[PDB]
DNA sequence: CCTGCATCAGAGCCCAAAA
DNA sequence: TATAATGGGCTGATGCAGG
RNA sequence: GGGGGGGG
């Protein structure tokens, strides 16, 4: 078949067809299951050995694999492959953290505490200290992963008009904007069914945006304003250091009813 | 450890398409869209709903979510229900299902194979206020758009069509997200124009142009006033955490007073005014003061004008305007003795 | 914050926790019976992208064929690792070979025609049918096969063997078959009269292979 | 087992500080 | 919405893979 | 990936 009616190849009379000079040869490790009648599985479905493919149950799969329905060759290919669950990112980790029974792990770690080499006992202790920490406190480990990200009230990250009518704003607003963009874009890419390469890039960018918001510079390059080398000031930066909230506004303050002069 | 390098490594794991392969995928995507159109008619369904159902099985169980616009919440129950109706088709109808599936598969491959094009376009747009990866993702969004609109019959290579949509997508991204104070896309375009214009004017004139020199160069509709107003709008805010020079111990925000919350003096003053204000309407009589108090309101602000006062003051309606004048008149006399309220005139 | 709190709970190193969180490596929740490099995939195993792709989507490879060069294997054919696909192409893995883009399609059209021949009698071997390649006759001395009709020659030459068709007006009056061992002495579009030699038949003449 | 060996968070106060 | 364009520019305290 | 002109 071709773009325009001319240049098509139509069979002149009765005959048989042979294919020659292929552009390339694709070697697939797969099983081929030809079918005369209708096929019951459509292409992309995943299939296990013994599962019925086509022709009312006559033809079935010998391997675990992915269905490729060839309407030209009139055959159902099954590419050897598994329904394996393997994930990337904070989504994966949150699940494993959800899937923790701390009671059991305490029991397990106590049994390891009855063991020489000192190091065995040392590491089992450190693990056991985190387990016991969560148990007494009542905190769920999966809480170390964020689903809802909190947004600080605006008057604490103000956008204010200064003297000149110019606007001055706290860096947290830019860190939030980056976050919001990547979140919104990720939702659109998901709804539009982008390939995994694109969604993976977006998801990892989303982690980075959250990371800069909470502690900027902590992991990776510090986020900066355009045309400035100045790292943006994140919440962690606000809390800590000489200029941080504790040593500046909390353990000492500027005060009213005070003055100064030469002695 | 380097997010740019990693992404570059992942794209490089998909080999580029041959003219045949490029045409093949493009062909399969187009045919598949035609297949989904047909399936709506036969089935009595919605092409968008069908498209998402077909697409769900190709990507796998990993991605299943509600898609904006679809009438049904898209969850494994409905997609099993709907998939079973499509697999309930006769052989000549059920073939159209297979076409749609392979279309989605090929769409995926086509997108993945063109990712390196987006990188080469985005790298030229660095430095405009979006990070390289942000530009790649917006550029990728355009690449996705390009695959859905591409008509392979026209015989153009894919790279030719894609490039337009990617440039469009990045430029819209830069215009939409680059400013803390967001600006309409059309207005950002005008602002950029003034820069280009002024840069020419300064390069030919050997000095900075006036507002007037730019306004002539911009043609009709533009005077100096408009050039000035546009630049004001184009001013970007500055960080409160900007060091005031010295860089050791000084922030710009530390020099900005808070004008909103009342100062101790101001709070005191407002309290003192209310206490002297009530201690004055009660010294004629509370009631003709209560009528006046009702007309202005200590807390509330109940000034209409003539109607509403028809109801409950206690009198009918012209009278309250009159007792308003005598309340205010006795108040004025009472004011000259208790002239303490003069100082509140600032 | 080291030792990582998440890391300590899950028995994950610093590097491992990085690789999962920052999308450098997969971690398996449910192997679903996968096995890689001879060992079964166990839960909480870290896979690279390449490992996951081999597990999840299968392993395959595509080999370019130099332009015009035809492959030594046919579409659909099972192939061992190391088998030679094309004069310069060697396959790296076992599996099904698939044609990508055939540049040349050859259609063998089915033709069933009734054609005549004349041979001496002592020289021909009696059979009710002749399979391709079967010996038709053996001539003690060369025999000249002659036209039995007058006409213009329409010559149709096969790979081996030939067909010859005489027509007056446009209506074919005869269809002759020349086996191998029979050399046409006439050329296409040649006028012939009844009795003049069309072909010399020398020695053993047999059915052509096709 | 122990040591190199790496990765991180410390580095005085208040006032002018001339942006 | 269409020539083609396809991979960036100084210290101490502590927890680790390695002799 | 942590830092500077003056007064005490």
């Amino acid at each position: 078949a071709a773009i325009d009616p001319e240049e098509e190849v139509i069979a002149e009379a009765e005959g048989v067809v042979h294919l020659h000079e292929p552009a390339s040869i694709l070697v697939v490790k797969a099983r081929v299951y030809p079918f005369e009648d209708d096929v019951e599985v459509s292409t992309g479905d995943r299939v296990a050995p013994g599962d019925v493919l086509a022709d009312g149950g006559k033809v079935k799969s010998d391997v675990y694999g992915r269905v490729e329905v060839d309407l030209v060759r009139n055959v159902v290919r099954v590419v050897e492959s598994y329904d394996i669950d393997a994930r990337m990112g904070a989504e994966a980790i949150q699940q494993l953290l959800k899937e923790l029974d701390l009671e059991a792990l305490e029991k397990e770690l106590l049994e390891e505490m009855k063991h020489p080499s000192r190091a065995r006992r040392a590491k089992a202790r450190k693990r056991l200290e985190v387990v016991r920490a969560f148990l007494d406190s009542g905190n769920r480990p999966e809480w170390m992963i964020l689903e809802a990200v909190p947004v600080l009230p605006p008057d604490l990250r103000p956008m204010v008009q200064v003297d000149g009518g110019r606007f001055a704003t706290s860096d947290l607003n830019d860190l939030y904007r980056r976050l919001i963009n990547r979140n919104n874009r990720l939702k659109k890419l998901l709804a539009q069914g982008a390939p995994e390469i694109i969604i993976r890039n977006e998801k990892r960018m989303l982690q980075e945006a959250v990371d800069a918001l909470l502690d900027n510079g902590r992991r990776g390059a510090p986020v900066t304003n355009p045309g400035s080398d100045r790292p943006l000031r994140s919440l962690t930066d606000i809390l800590s250091g000489k200029q941080g909230r504790f040593r500046q506004n909390l353990l000492g303050k500027r005060v009213d009813y005070s003055g100064r002069s030469v002695i | 450890s380097d997010p740019v390098r990693q992404y570059l490594h992942e794209i490089g794991q998909v080999p580029l398409l041959t003219l045949e392969e490029e045409v093949e995928l493009a062909r399969k995507v187009e045919e598949g869209m035609e297949a989904i159109k047909k399936l709506s008619e036969i089935t009595g369904l919605d092409p968008d709903l069908i498209r998402e159902v077909v697409r769900a099985k190709i990507l796998g169980s990993a991605r299943v979510r509600h898609i904006p616009g679809l009438k049904e919440t898209l969850d494994p129950k409905t997609v099993e229900e709907i998939d079973q109706k499509l697999k309930s088709l006769p052989k000549e109808h059920k073939r159209y299902l297979h076409i749609a599936r392979e279309g989605e598969a090929a769409r995926q491959h086509l997108i993945e194979a063109n990712l390196r094009l987006v990188v080469s376009i985005a790298k030229k747009y660095t430095g405009r206020g979006l990070s390289f990866l942000d530009l790649i993702q917006e550029g990728n969004q355009g690449l996705i758009r390009a695959v859905e609109k591409f008509e392979y019959k026209r015989r153009f290579k894919f790279s030719t069509y894609a490039t337009w949509w990617i440039r469009q997508a990045i430029n819209r991204a830069i215009a939409d997200q680059a400013r803390t104070i967001r600006i309409p896309v059309h207005m950002v375009e005008t602002i950029n124009k003034l820069s280009r214009t002024a840069r020419q004017l300064q390069q030919e004139l050997g000095r900075e142009p006036t507002y007037e020199e730019i306004a002539e160069a911009m043609g009709p509709g533009w005077d100096a006033k408009r050039v000035e107003e546009t630049l004001k709008i184009a001013q970007e805010p500055v960080s409160l955490e900007t060091p005031i020079g010295d860089e050791k111990d000084s922030f710009y925000g530390d020099f900005i007073p808070d004008e909103h919350l009342p100062s101790p003096v101001d709070a005191a003053t407002q309290s003192l005014l209310s206490e002297e204000l009530e201690k004055a309407l009660s010294k004629l009589s509370e009631r003709e003061a209560m009528v006046l108090k009702l007309r202005k309101g200590l807390i509330d602000g109940r000034e209409h004008t003539l109607e509403e006062v028809g109801a409950f003051f206690g009198v009918t309606r012209e009278r309250i305007r009159q007792i308003e004048n005598k309340a205010l008149r006795k108040l004025k006399y009472h004011e000259s003795r208790t002239r303490k309220l003069r100082d509140f005139l600032d | 914050d080291v030792p990582s709190k998440i890391g300590t709970l899950l028995d994950l190193s610093a590097t491992e926790l990085e690789q999962v969180l920052y999308f450098s490596k997969y971690i398996v929740l449910d192997p679903k019976g996968a096995i890689l490099n001879g060992v079964p995939v166990e839960k909480r195993q870290l896979l690279t992208d390449e490992e996951y792709r081999e597990l999840r989507y299968g392993k395959q490879e595509t080999y370019p064929l130099p332009p015009g060069v035809d492959a030594l294997v046919k579409d659909g054919e099972e192939v061992v690792k190391g088998q030679e696909l094309a004069p310069g192409v060697v396959s790296r893995l076992d599996g099904v070979a698939l044609y990508r883009f055939p540049r040349r399609v050859r259609v063998e059209y089915v033709k069933k025609e009734r054609a005549g021949l004349r041979l001496p009698l002592a020289a021909w071997v009696e059979k009710e049918a002749y399979k391709p390649g079967e010996i038709l006759a053996e001539l003690p001395e060369p025999y000249l096969f002659r036209a039995e009709e007058e006409g213009v020659v329409e010559l149709k030459e096969l790979e081996e063997g030939a067909f010859l068709v005489l027509r007056r007006e446009d209506e074919p009056v005869a269809t002759y078959f020349l086996p191998v061992g029979m050399t046409p002495l006439v050329v296409h579009g040649e006028i012939v009269e009844k009795g003049q030699p069309l072909a010399e038949a020398k020695g053993l003449l047999r059915m052509p292979r096709q």
